[PDB]
Order: structure tokens, then sequence, then C-alpha cells
């Protein structure tokens, strides 16, 4: 199964009452660490997170972004000079990685500037991709230094992958777990002349779920309306999709096929 | 976890030598080499984190991740190059081990070898074994109130000459038995 | 790059000192190190940037103050022998940044200050049968006596400082090599031509600069007080 | 500047019924900048009672929270997710579609 690790920065430049920086790392979907500019602390946010690393993981990483939130907030002036911009901006950052089912990897480092691409880092070329003139200056500067550089892919490629191998065996009981989902088909006249038909699942962890509708067993050519997948706040999720009319729902979760045929 | 680089090697001037470090760690961010020379603070050499090999002049550095092994590589080598040279590997935690540090001694190549103890008086004197072979070793006093110095290379750079020596004195005392317990050539110029 | 003071200094038991490092690079990091022989450096407290400080390996009987951005000192509260070291400040723009390294500080603390000697110094004349045999004359200096092992020395001829033909032990020998305080000697050699040393306006100066005790410390002994200063001997040239 | 006004779904945990106990989730997303006000309401109050998740992160760089109560749904009693946000010039209050 594809898992991912990411770390996100977000800083804010003149915050209302609003941290000025927040840090957050994920496994796939679930929250395993946190850090802001108030509490100055990096916490686990996963009791697997907790119960497997020890006081020194998030001494030493408490320290760590204390330094990185004082580097961003600098980054995030030179950005704003750079732009003329006065007021409160916002500066994001995301790096991580994922392991694929078939064993091959993908790294990924990404800046943003009010919430909108900013610079995106390109580890087979070792370069950054800039969006605009700023950007570009940034890009300059940092291409500069090709320590850094080969720091980074090596980070994306080896250290983050043993990360997240490391963090998926302490959170197996939640991460590898799948709870099948429960599906239904309902049924109903709408406007005059106009039946709806909706194929509605729930209950399924992970989130990742396939659901369409099939006539007489091929794919449709009308307009299928696609619900969103939600957490129903139990550590499961919800999603549906739905049709106007030989009907049948097809659903794939986890190396599962389900039909309902209507 | 754990460094390893060797205490000492030495080398001949003019020469190559290859400095190894394997290190063990929980994770890694990138390898390091530093020179200290005696007395002095270490400074960067280089930085290698991918695989392959550096060349900055004279000095190459080298890594292999699979490994955990990387060396440093020092050409033409020049009495200068002697120091000690410290490897560090940055663990995944962004922390640094560091290796004991190699000293690294390099000989220089004698041309014309002379070998000779010679007496100096005070402007109480001192014996001076001069002008041997990079090859001979001068052994410690061991005997009571007799000091003894290890060997000491200088460069007279003008004359494009270099020379080796060890000085030997007390207050007890003769330089014809002062480098007793040393292994010294057997034409060693013993002034009467 | 680093700034880092004092360059030597000796304390005695349960003194309190302080160690004060700057850097003008715009670092974020700075680390407190000290080196002792047969190992690899040991981190003492670092701290992350300004307004942030934290342990090293080997924190105890230190403490730190990250004063600003530039500046970050390290405090000996209780000085004790086994803090006798190498202690070197170091700063670093972080990730895959390297350090950059103050000049280091020489510390040695002592039960008492009582063995505390600056060195005699004397020139031996180079050997006639040296002159005759070579055409080179060698001149050679002795530091002798001294304690604890806090020396420079340098050659100066006709007033002016030389390397070229100069060689100085890199290490001291122990005097009385079976004490625990045993006292130091050093030696150090100069080689010029035998022209050059048969020239009678020449003239050839061995400078040992001592760093002892300050003028803070209390001496009560009948000896003269053990401070920083420099010995030296000379020698002229002779035909 | 381009400011993301949040998407608001309301929703409960379970297929709703009527006198059995649930969960009522107000999920609120893809909003830009991060500054945020969700309260669940009955019947136009405040519950107080409420739960939600920390501040969360998109990749599209956007931002999403989870809020969320326990409840035992009625025919008679209105729930909604009222939100305020910069884009908005007044607090939006979204109503449960009643499953
Ligand atoms: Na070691
Ligand atoms: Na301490
Ligand atoms: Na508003």
């Amino acid at each position: 199964r594809t898992h991912s690790l990411r770390y996100f920065r977000l800083g804010v430049s003149d915050p209302i009452h609003v941290p000025e920086f927040i840090s957050v790392g994920y496994v796939d979907s679930h929250p395993i660490t946190t850090y802001d500019s108030v509490t100055r602390q990096k916490e686990p946010r996963a009791p697997w997170m907790a119960e497997n690393l020890a006081p020194d993981h998030w001494e030493r990483y408490t320290q760590l972004l204390r330094g990185w939130q004082q580097m961003f907030k600098v980054e995030l002036k030179r950005l704003q000079r750079h732009y003329n911009h006065s007021g409160s901006h916002t500066y994001q950052r995301m790096i991580g990685c994922e392991l694929l089912e078939d064993g091959s990897t993908t790294g990924f480092l990404q800046y943003a500037y009010d919430g909108q691409d900013f610079l995106i880092f390109n580890k087979d070329t070792l370069s950054w991709l800039a969006v605009d003139n700023v950007a570009h200056t940034i890009k300059q500067a940092w291409e500069a230094n090709q320590h850094e550089l080969l720091y980074q892919k090596n980070w994306l490629e080896e250290e983050c992958i043993a990360w997240l191998k490391r963090f998926l065996e302490y959170g197996k009981d939640t991460l590898q777990r799948t709870e099948p989902p429960l599906v239904r088909v309902n049924r109903k006249e709408t406007f005059p002349g106009v039946t709806a038909l909706f194929c509605k699942a729930h209950g399924f962890y992970p989130p990742e779920i396939y659901m369409t509708w099939m006539k007489n067993g091929e794919e449709i050519v009308q307009e299928i309306d696609y619900g969103d997948i939600l957490p129903s706040g139990d550590g499961t999720y919800q999603a549906w999709a739905s049709i106007e009319l030989l009907y049948s729902c097809h659903v794939e979760h986890s190396g599962v096929h389900m039909v309902l045929q209507v | 976890q754990n460094i390893d680089q060797p205490t000492e090697m030495t080398a001949t001037e003019g020469a190559i030598v290859q400095i190894n470090c394997t290190y063990q760690t929980s994770g890694f961010n990138g390898l390091f080499w530093y020179q200290q020379h005696a007395g002095e603070a270490p400074t960067f050499l280089s930085y290698n984190v991918l695989d392959g090999l550096e060349e900055k002049g004279r000095f190459s550095s080298f890594l292999s991740r699979s490994k955990g092994y990387s060396y440093l590589l020092l050409k033409e080598l020049q009495m200068k190059d002697s120091a000690s040279y410290l490897c560090a590997a940055m663990d995944s935690n962004y922390q640094l081990i560091w290796g004991a540090g190699t000293k690294l001694i390099i000989k220089p190549d004698i041309q014309n070898p002379d070998p000779a103890v010679y007496q100096l008086r005070d402007s109480k004197s001192v014996c001076l074994f001069t002008d041997f072979d990079s090859q001979t070793n001068v052994s410690q006093s061991k005997d009571s109130d007799v000091y003894i110095t290890d060997k000491c290379v200088l460069d007279m750079r003008s004359m494009d000459f270099k020379s080796n020596s060890a000085v030997a004195w007390s207050n007890k005392f003769a330089c014809a038995n002062a480098f007793n317990n040393s292994i010294i050539p057997e034409d060693t110029f013993f002034p009467s | 790059g680093v700034t880092q003071t004092p360059k030597f200094q000796v304390l005695k038991t349960g003194q309190s000192m302080t160690l004060q490092c700057a850097q003008d690079m715009n670092h974020n990091s700075m680390y407190w190190y000290r080196q002792d022989p047969g190992m690899g450096l040991r981190l003492i407290y670092y701290s992350a940037s300004e307004g942030t400080t934290d342990k090293g390996e080997v924190p105890n009987g230190y403490n730190v103050s990250r004063l600003n951005k530039r500046e970050f000192s390290l405090r000996l509260e209780s000085a004790a022998p086994s803090q006798t070291s190498v202690y070197f400040c170091a700063s670093s723009g972080g990730d895959s940044g390297e350090l950059f390294f103050g000049e280091g500080s020489r510390l040695t603390v002592l039960e008492d200050l009582k063995n505390v000697f600056p060195p005699e110094v004397a020139v031996f004349e180079p050997s006639e049968a040296e002159i005759s045999h070579t055409q080179k004359a060698t001149l050679v200096c002795l530091a002798t006596g001294f304690y604890p092992d806090h020396v420079e020395l340098s050659w100066w001829v006709n007033g002016k400082e030389v390397h070229s033909g100069v060689c100085t032990d890199p290490q001291p020998l122990k005097e009385q090599p079976a004490l625990n305080d045993s006292r130091y000697a050093l030696s150090s050699r100069l080689r010029v031509s035998a022209t050059f040393w048969q020239n009678p306006r020449n003239h050839f100066r061995c400078q040992v600069q001592f760093y002892g005790l300050s003028e803070n410390d209390e001496w009560t002994q009948d000896r003269a007080k053990p401070v920083t200063q420099i010995v030296s001997a000379e020698a002229w040239g002779r035909a | 500047m381009i400011q993301r006004t949040p998407k608001i779904q309301v929703y409960s945990r379970h297929p709703a019924e009527n006198g059995k106990s649930n969960f009522l989730n107000c999920y609120v997303s893809g909003f830009h900048p991060s500054d945020i006000e969700v309260d669940l309401l009955k019947n136009g109050e405040r519950i107080e009672k409420v739960e939600h998740s920390d501040l969360s992160f998109s990749k599209d760089w956007s931002f999403y929270l989870l809020y969320y109560t326990e409840f035992t749904p009625t025919e008679k009693d209105e729930y909604a997710c009222r939100v305020n946000h910069v884009t908005l010039s007044q607090p939006k209050i979204v109503k449960w579609d009643r499953d």
C-alpha cells in the first residue's frame, strides 16, 4: 500500500492576537507531530509516535525547530522586501516522500508565498523551478549552494524514506489496518420523471476508495456526481457517487471489489 | 554511534596518502573532513553526502554511503600538509559524531644525508643529532636527568633544503653517548 | 569569522571562569566543544539560535549564555582539574553547513598555583664542527622548568620573526616524568648558512611567551609571582 | 493576493435516523489564509460540547479542520455549522441537509 511522510511549515508576518510559525508532520492522513511559536515545543500528535520515540527525539527537534522558526521569519521578511509588500503575508513549506506499493519512491520539496506555488525543487536536476522574478532571485541564491542541494536530494531519497518506514512500523496497528466499507444504494424519484441513484459508503479505512456506476456491465457516458472522501470522526471515512437513470455500483477498497446491482 | 579513522599515518613528501574514515550512524546527513594544524583551530576541508569523489586542488574527498566509508586523499604531499585530519559524520538528527583524528606525518626527502652529532655551547651545553635520513628513529632518554626531544624537520626555503634533527641535554653526560638508546647510522660523524 | 577569548588561562580548583565567543557571520547556530587527547571533539552546550540553548554530550560543570545573535559565552561554575582542556567555540549556518571554529582556549585547572613557573630560556651557539662540515649553522633554544605547558616560542633575526629554517618541538617534554606535576622543557632550532651566522652584525633572539598568572591572582610565595611574561635569550653572529 | 473561501460540509458520522445517537460533523476545507472561526449550532444556538481537530495542511497550501459533536437527531431540531473567515463579510451558516 502507498504511504507518505510530509512536514509542513507555515509562517505568518504580523499575525492577529494566531502563531507566527507552525510546523506539522503527517504520515498518510495522520498528524504525527506539532510545533508552533507559542508552545516552542515539538510534540507528538499520535499515541504511537509518543510511545516509540524517547524524550531526546522531542528535545532535539524542539531545538532544531526553534532554529528553523527563526530562519522562516527572516526568509518571509526578505520575500516581502522583494515584492515591496506590507502587512500580513504567508510563507509555506512542504517536504516529504512516498513509498509506493511496488517499492519505488518519490520525494518533494516546495515553497508557497501567500498560498500560491513559489519555488518547486527538482531533485533530479538539482534545481529550483521559479514562478516569477522574485522566486528567480531566491532560486539563484539557493542554487549557488551545491552542498545544500545534494543534502536535500539525499534527505528526500534516503532519510525521509527511512523515517517513513520507521514510523509505519510504529503506527502499523493504525496505518496498515483495513476497515472494509459498508455500501448501500438508495433510489429516489426527484424532479418529476428524474430518478437518482446514490451509491453510499462509510466505515472504511484507508480513505482511498474507488466508486463508480456501470450500465449493463460498461462504463457510463452520462455524468456521475462524486462525493468527497470525508472523515467520519472515528478514524474511518465516507464517500458517495450518484447518477440519473441495468445499473450497478462498483466499489474497490484495499484489494476487494464489490458490486451492488440495482 | 561509531566512527573510526587511523590514529596516525606517515607518508613521504611528493607522494600520496589516503586517510580512511568508516562510520556506523543512526541515519546519515553528510560526512565532513577538517584540517587541524598543531596548536590551531580545525578548518573545513570537504563535505560529501552523495556518492562520489570531489576534487579541491591537491585534496580529494570520497564517499560510499552503502559502505559507510569515506577517504580524504592528499596528492603531491608537502611538509605543510603535516596536521591532524578530522572526519565527522552527521546523523539523522543532524548531530555530528567525530573521529578521534588522524595525525599525518610527512617524511622529507633527504637528498644528501650527512648524519652527525654536534656539541653546541651556551651563548651547560646541548647535543644536536642532525642531517640523518628520514628512516632514522630517535628514541627517548630512559636514563635519569637526560632530556631527548623527538626528530623535527626544518626547511631552509631559499636553499630548497630540509633537514632532520633531535636535541639531547643534561646537567649530569657526553655527545658520544647521548643517543646510545637510538639506532643511528654507522657513518654518523662524531667530531673530536 | 569566530572570535573567542582567552587563548590561555590558569585556574585554581573551585575558581569561576567565563569564556567569550562572538561571530559576525550571521549564523543562528553556535557551539562549545572541548578537545582532549585520544578522542573526538565533545560538545558541551549548543545554541540553535538566539533565545535558545541546550546541553551537548558533556554539560556537567558548565553552563552557557546565548547573550544575543553574535555571542555565546561558556561558564565554568567551579573549576575542576578534569576541565583542563582546549575549548573551541564554533558557529554554523545549519543543515549541511560546515563549522567555523574560534582560535581555541587552553585552560589548566590546578589544585594550587605553587608549582607555576615561567621558563628559563637559553640559546646555544652553532658548533664550529657543523659550520666547517656543512657550511650551515644551527642555533638551539631551550625553554626549561616551566609549568603549566602554556608557551609560544618564536625566533627573531635582526628584530624580524623568521619561520624558514625553524623547527620547534610540537610537544614539550616532562622534566620529571614520574611526577604528577612535572615541569616542562621545549627546544627549537634555527638553521642559517655559515656566512650568515659568521656576520658579526646578525642578531638572533629566541622568544618564549609564557601564559601564567594574572594581576588578580593572589601570590604569597617568597619567589617572584609567575605572571604572563616574555622570556628571551640572544646571540650575535661571530667571525 | 488570492484568498480562498472555505468549503463547508455538514454530515453525520453514521447514516442518520431520528431518535438514534450519532455524531454531527462539520468539515471546513480549502481555505486560505488560516484564521477561521467555526461553531456548531442547534436551532440557531451555539453547541458548547464541540470537539475539533488541530488546523491541518493540504498539499495545495490551503487548510482544513473537522468540528464534531455527539447528538441525537429529531424531526424538530435544526443543526448547522457557522463559519467566519476573512473572505466572508458575515458568518456563513450552513444547515445540515438531515442526511
Ligand atoms: Na571512534
Ligand atoms: Na551544566
Ligand atoms: Na469575515
